[PDB]
């Protein structure tokens, strides 16, 4: 019926329909995974190409957004770049008008609280992206998910998109506090290779992400040499 | 008004004066010039004392609430960069000259001067107000860095009362804050406690020989105090 139509509205059994629609347009979405290696933030996504033309790069779903902290997309692409904006606005107000670099917590939470405010008017539509925001501040490394619905979830490991289960029981199966981001790049990109569906996604790509000490605490992408090949 | 902050090894110290003066008439002898800002942050303000008040509680009230929102506490720097973004968009409707200086436990103790310009510079010692130009060559001299807790105190003490027994703007009482990792510390001290003024130092107790005598001779021979002598 028009219950399910606009954010503006609850449903019978108080719920909003419309971001529920748009997490199940998130969960159809390719497969990124992360962790937080009590040193530094690891982030893997999967890249699923339409043509086989496109040049290397294209479609980057992984952006800086300061120094020390980057965000990572899993949905809709441009929705995703949006998010992006506003978290770089938001890292850029916190260095100019409080001149020090803004809290992985903080962030997280500014983040939430945008997409948030799309889930409560009725001329506007939530976000179809979750964001996985990787940081490396002055309270640690920290590694957030912020939810089409606006809440945000601090995790030590964390997996995204359609083949999210299976990641997620991969990731199970890592120690969290003995893990290093040397070894946990190439973990990432081995279970983002196993869990990847290869009759269904011909062109595939493993874009790989991290914020640790050996990067000077900078929100970079890996050397193209480091990840494994398959 | 003479306003001043130093740094030592633990945190800093914070002195002021305590005199609001209408040009020549003294409205308050008891101003406390020490505002706090958060906890562990207090600022030393000269000038305007309206548009100084206003931006301290403006500044404090932009701190508290940032410090709920973070979770956690507020450098040094943050609350100069606030006095120095707020004191720049301003410089041409107020008078003011801003000290900031305070712990955190990531940079120690820091001190910021923010002149009436709007600058923000970060110093191991600043001065300010009419009396500050007084200090300079005092501190040039007589001042040693690195100096511990209450020899910072007793140093500060010192240069704001070689500061207003010169300045007729400034004078009263000594205020001075300690901050540092511990609690902070305030301390009040009078006038006629006073580390320093030329009415004791034994220097200026005899008179200058303007009044002389009418005498037969060209030699001085000290002021007439008697209409007899």
């Amino acid at each position: 019926s028009g219950h399910d139509q606009s954010t503006d509205v609850f449903s019978a059994e108080g719920r909003v329909f419309q971001v529920e629609y748009a997490g199940k347009a998130v969960d159809n979405s390719s497969t990124a995974v992360a962790a937080c290696c009590k040193d530094g933030v690891v982030v893997a996504v999967e890249k699923v190409h339409t043509s086989r033309m496109l040049e290397k790069g294209s479609n980057n779903r992984i952006h800086a957004v300061d120094r020390q902290a980057g965000i990572c997309i899993c949905g809709l692409l441009p929705d995703g770049r949006a998010i992006v904006s506003r978290a770089r606005q938001e890292a850029e107000n916190s260095r100019d008008i409080f001149a020090t670099p803004i809290r992985g917590s903080v962030l997280a939470n500014r983040v939430g609280e945008f997409m948030h405010a799309y889930t409560t008017h009725f001329a506007y539509r939530p976000f179809g992206c979750s964001a996985i925001i990787a940081s490396y501040a002055d309270d640690g490394p920290q590694l957030f998910v912020s939810d089409p619905s606006g809440t945000v979830a601090g995790y030590y490991g964390v997996a995204l998109g359609k083949a999210k289960t299976v990641a997620k029981s991969e990731l199970e199966k890592l120690d969290f506090s003995s893990l290093t981001c040397d070894e946990a790049v190439g973990k990432l990109a081995s279970i983002l290779h196993e869990v990847h569906d290869k009759q269904k996604d011909k062109l595939y790509e493993v874009e790989v992400a991290w914020v640790c000490d050996k990067s000077d605490r900078k929100f970079v992408h890996v050397p193209a040499d480091m990840v494994p090949a398959e | 008004t003479t306003i001043l902050a130093v740094s030592y090894n633990g945190g800093v110290v914070l002195a002021a004066d305590s005199r609001t003066s209408s040009g020549t008439y003294v409205v308050n002898r008891a101003s406390n010039k020490l505002t706090k800002l958060t906890k562990k942050i207090y600022c030393c303000r000269s000038g305007s004392a309206a548009d100084t008040q206003a931006l301290a509680e403006r500044v404090s009230n932009y701190l508290g609430s940032y410090q709920t929102d973070i979770g956690a506490g507020v450098n040094v720097a943050t609350a100069a960069n606030l006095f120095q973004k707020m004191c720049y968009m301003n410089r041409w409707n107020i008078s003011a000259g801003i000290i900031v200086a305070g712990y955190d436990p990531i940079n120690g103790g820091s001190v910021y001067s923010i002149p009436s310009g709007g600058s923000c510079v970060k110093l191991d010692y600043a001065l300010g107000g009419s009396g500050s130009i007084f200090l300079y060559s005092f501190f040039d001299a007589n001042y040693k860095p690195g100096m511990s807790k209450s020899e910072c105190v007793a140093f500060c003490q010192r240069a704001v009362a070689h500061a207003y027994s010169r300045d007729g703007s400034s004078g009263g009482l000594i205020r001075t804050i300690t901050l540092d990792a511990d609690e902070p510390e305030d301390q009040t001290i009078p006038w006629n406690r006073s580390p320093y003024c030329m009415e004791k130092d034994p220097k200026y107790v005899t008179q200058a020989t303007q009044n002389q005598p009418f005498s037969s001779s060209a030699k001085i021979t000290g002021n007439r105090m008697s209409s007899t002598g």
